[PDB]
C-alpha cells in the first residue's frame, strides 16, 4: 500500500544516516596514529543491503572496514614507533568520503520527495467518501 | 500526463548521459595514446497520427578526436610515439588483434615486446614480438625496426630482428572497443601493415582532450539540463489545475 | 474561407523586422486568406 | 470487515479498497432506505381507500 | 453490476499504487552494491494489463527487473569487489524514478476524482422521481 | 506545424565528421529566451481556459436547479 | 487478447534506449 | 474524431532508412 | 491548408530507389 | 547471510562471542 | 537533529586544540633548553547497542 | 524494534582496558 | 489528548529558545574579562529536564556553568595582571557554540511542525459525526 | 525518577573531555 | 536544585 512507502523510504532515510555517520567518523579519524582497542582505525563503509523478504527496504547489514593497506609514515622518534622507525595512520580517503557526503546526503532528500508524493495520494484517497 | 514530462524527461536522462561521456574525457587527460570521445545529439521524431509536434533527443558517440597526442619527451629507448597519423597493432588477452596508441613499451622476463597495458605488438609475421633472452642494447628504428645487441657483442653486430607493424586506416571506419582498442568497423577486415607511418623514438604520445571544450561542453549540458527539468515542473503544475474539471 | 491563423506565442509577438515567420504564414495574418 | 482490517493495522489492505467498500455498501443501504420508504407509502397509501 | 466504475477505478487505484512502491524500492536500492555481481539488486518495474475479450479493469501482472546494464564503477577498496577492482551498483537512474513519482500520484488521484464523482452519479439516481 | 525561418546558427567545427567544406557545423535555431516565453505562456492560457470550463460548468447546473 | 507493458519513463523513450525486457516489450 | 481501425502505434526509428 | 506544414510521416528521401521513385 | 567482515560494535571482552553481528 | 554534527565538531574542536599545541612550539624555538611537544589523536568508538 | 527494559548507554573510553 | 501535546511543544520551544539566549550570551562574552559581579565570566549552559515516571514535558531547571579552566593570557601590562602577568578569559568554545545555535534553532523548528500537525488532528476530530 | 544534564554540545563528547560539571553527569543517570 | 546552579539575582 501507500503506506508500505513509508517503511521504505524512512528505511533508507535511517540507511543514508548509517553511512553519514560512519563518513564523519572517518573524515575525523583521518589523522589519528592512536587509538583506544589496541586498533589502528581503518576507514569504515556501510554496504547498504536490499532485504527482499513490490516494497524491497534496504537494511545495513554491517559496517565493513577498507581493505586498503595503512599508510606507513617514517617517524623513528615516535613512542609507537617500530624497530624499523614507521608509525601507521588509517587509509582513510579524502576524495572519496567527499564523495560519500555528497551522495549521501543527495540520496537522503530524494527519499524525503517520496514519503511527500505518498503523503498526498493518502489525502486524497481520504477526501473520497466525504 | 502530457507526454510532455516524458519528452522533457527523455532529454534530461540523456544530458547526464553527455555528461558522463564528457567526465570520462577528463577523467583521462593524462592518459598516454588517448583519443578523446566525441559527444552529439541526434533528432527522431516519433512519426505517427497527429500533429508532427513531438521530437525525442538522444545522444550519441558520432566519433573521436584523431588528432596528434601532447608528445612527451622521456629520453627512454623503449617508449615511442607515432608521428602523425597511424597505429600500432596489439593483441589484448582474447588474443583479438586491436590498434593502440600507446607507445610506452616493455620487455618481459620471456623477451617478448608488450606495452604499458600488457597488449603483446605484433610485427612483420603478424605474430608477437619476441627478442632474444640476453640482450643489451635496444635501438628502435624510426619505421618501426627494433635492432638488438647481444650480451657481450662488439658495437658492430646491430642486427635487426623485427618491425613494428604499424596500420594506418581510415579513422573514419575505426571504432572504440570496450577495451580501449580501436577496430574496423566491419568484423573480419585484416590490418594491412603500412610502411609510411613513422615513430619518434624516445618520446611518448600523451592525450589530446581539451580541456577547455570540455569545460563549456559542461556548462551548455547544465543549462539545457535544468530547462528541461523546468518542463517537466510546468507539465505536472499543467496537469494538477486540469483535475478541477472533474471536481463538481 | 475569411479564417485568420498564425504562429501563436513569443514568435508572433515580435517587430517585423526579425523575420522569423514565414511569409506564408505572415500574410495568412491578415486575413485574405 | 475490511474497515476493521485497515483500522487495526493490516499491511495487505489498501486505503482506495476500503474507501470502496464503504462507498458501495453507503449505495447499496441508501437503495435499501429508498425501496423500504416506497413500500409503506404504497401500504399507507392502500388502508385510505373506500372499501 | 452497479458499481462497474468502482472496480476500474479502484483497480487503478491498486495498480498506482504499486508502481509507487516499486519507485520507492528503486531509490531506497540506488546504491545498495550488495555481495556477487547477479544477486545485485535491479530496478524493477511493474506491468500494467488490460484484456478487452464496457469496462477493461485494469491488472499488475507482476514485477519485472530492468533490462539495463549494471552500473560498474572502480573501486578496488570495497571488500566486496572483483578481481578488476569493480562493484556493480543498481542500474536504477534518478530522472526516470522522479518521472514515474510524478506520473504515479498524478495518474492515481486523478482516478479518485472519477470514482468519486461516479458515487455522485450513483447518488442522483436514487433521487430520479422525487 | 511550421518550422521558423530564423536561418541555423552556424559553428566552426573543422574537425568534425559532419563538418562541410569550410569546417562548418550547423546546429538549430532555437532560441532559449523565446521557448520560456512559450512555456509560461502556453501553461498560463491552459489554466485560465479550466477556470472557464469549470465556471461554465456550474452555470449549467444552476439553469437545472432553477425553478425548483 | 491483451495489451501489457511497463508504464512509466521506461517505455515513453525511443525503443534504442532498450530498457524494457525483449519478452515485455 | 471516431474510426473504425484502431490507432497505428509511433515509430520513433533511430534511423529513418532503416526501415 | 498552410503551406510549408510539416509532414508526421517519413520524410521520403534519396537512396533506396523505392523512394526516389515511388511519389 | 550477507558481509562477510562486519564490526562489532560491543567492547572487545575476548572471551564472548559477539551476537551483535549476524555471526552465521 | 542528526548526530553527526556533533560527530563532526567534537572532531574540528579537537584540531583546534592540536593546533594549539603546535603553535606552543614554533613560540619556543628561540627558548633555550625546550623540548619539543608531540601532538596525536586517539580513536575512541561509542561502544554500545547499533 | 521496542523492549521492556531501557537500552544501556553508550561507552566512550579513553582506554578500553579500563570500563 | 492532543492538547497535552501543545503543552510538550510548547515546552520544549521554551527550552530550545533559552538554550539559544544562552548561545548568545556565550558569543558577545568570549573575550570579556571583566565583569559586573566581580568574577570572570564561565560559558553557561541551560540543564534540560524530564520527569518520566504519556505526555513528558522538557523543563529547564537552571543555568550551569563549564567547569573547564578560564584561558590564561600572558598580558603582564594589563591592569588586571596578577603577580605573574596572567589575564583569565571566559572558556567559551568557537565551534560548540555554533553546533549549539544550529541545533537550537532545528529543534525549535521541528516542534512547531509537530503543534501545527496536532492542531490539525484537533480540528478533524471536531468535525467527527457532524 | 528524574534524568536531566546539559544538553548539546557539552553532553555530545568522550566523557575524557570534562566540559560537564561532575554532580550534572550523576544526574544523567537517575534521581528521586 | 541543580547542584550548584547560577542564581538570576545580584549576588
Amino acid at each position: 500500500s501507500l503506506f508500505n512507502v513509508f517503511n521504505v523510504t524512512g528505511s533508507a532515510m535511517s540507511a543514508e544516516s548509517v553511512r553519514l555517520n560512519t563518513t564523519s567518523s572517518n573524515l575525523a579519524n583521518a589523522d589519528s596514529v592512536s587509538s583506544s582497542a589496541k586498533d589502528t582505525y581503518k576507514a569504515r563503509h556501510a554496504v547498504f543491503g536490499a532485504e527482499l523478504s513490490d516494497t524491497v527496504p534496504v537494511k545495513v547489514m554491517g559496517i565493513v572496514e577498507s581493505d586498503k593497506p595503512l599508510s606507513a609514515e617514517y617517524n623513528p622518534d615516535h613512542p609507537l614507533a617500530n624497530e624499523e622507525g614507521y608509525i601507521y595512520k588509517p587509509n582513510v580517503n579524502v576524495m572519496e568520503e567527499m564523495a560519500n557526503m555528497i551522495s549521501a546526503s543527495r540520496a537522503y532528500q530524494t527519499n524525503v520527495q517520496v514519503a511527500d508524493s505518498s503523503k498526498q495520494m493518502l489525502l486524497r484517497t481520504l477526501q473520497m467518501g466525504q | 500526463m502530457d507526454r510532455a514530462l516524458f519528452l522533457a524527461m527523455s532529454g534530461a536522462k540523456q544530458n547526464m548521459q553527455a555528461l558522463q561521456l564528457r567526465a570520462n574525457n577528463l577523467a583521462n587527460v593524462s592518459t598516454t595514446g588517448f583519443r578523446a570521445d566525441l559527444a552529439q545529439a541526434r533528432s527522431m521524431q516519433a512519426y505517427g497520427e497527429g500533429h508532427p509536434s513531438r521530437v525525442f533527443s538522444m545522444t550519441e558517440r558520432p566519433g573521436h578526436n584523431f588528432a596528434q597526442g601532447s608528445v612527451i619527451t622521456t629520453g627512454r629507448d623503449l617508449d615511442v610515439t607515432i608521428e602523425g597519423s597511424g597505429w600500432i597493432s596489439v593483441l589484448d588477452h582474447t588474443g583479438k588483434e586491436g590498434l593502440t596508441r600507446n607507445g610506452n613499451l616493455k620487455v618481459d622476463q620471456n623477451g617478448m615486446l608488450t606495452n604499458a597495458s600488457g597488449h603483446l605488438v605484433l610485427g612483420e609475421n603478424d605474430a608477437p614480438i619476441t627478442l632474444p633472452i640476453p640482450l643489451s642494447k635496444i635501438e628502435i628504428g624510426r619505421d618501426g625496426t627494433i635492432s638488438v645487441l647481444p650480451q657481450g657483442a662488439p658495437a658492430e653486430e646491430f642486427q635487426a630482428v623485427d618491425r613494428i607493424k604499424l596500420v594506418k586506416p581510415n579513422d573514419q571506419s575505426l571504432f572504440k572497443d570496450t577495451n580501449g582498442l580501436f577496430r574496423h568497423k566491419t568484423p573480419n577486415q585484416p590490418y594491412e601493415a603500412d610502411a609510411t607511418v613513422s615513430l619518434q623514438t624516445g618520446a611518448i604520445e600523451g592525450s589530446n582532450v581539451n580541456a577547455v571544450g570540455e569545460m563549456t561542453a559542461l556548462i551548455d549540458l547544465q543549462r539545457q539540463f535544468e530547462m528541461q527539468v523546468k518542463m517537466m515542473s510546468t507539465a505536472e503544475e499543467m496537469d494538477k489545475s486540469s483535475d478541477s474539471l472533474l471536481r463538481m | 474561407g475569411n479564417m485568420v491563423a498564425g504562429i501563436p506565442g513569443a514568435l508572433s509577438n515580435q517587430p517585423p523586422a526579425d523575420a522569423s515567420i514565414p511569409q506564408d504564414v505572415a500574410q495568412m495574418k491578415d486575413g485574405s486568406v | 470487515d475490511l474497515q476493521t482490517r485497515f483500522d487495526r493495522g493490516d499491511a495487505d489492505v489498501s486505503l482506495s479498497d476500503v474507501m470502496i467498500a464503504r462507498n458501495k455498501s453507503s449505495v447499496a443501504f441508501d437503495a435499501t432506505v429508498q425501496i423500504r420508504n416506497k413500500l409503506v407509502e404504497a401500504y399507507k397509501d392502500l388502508m385510505n381507500m373506500p372499501v
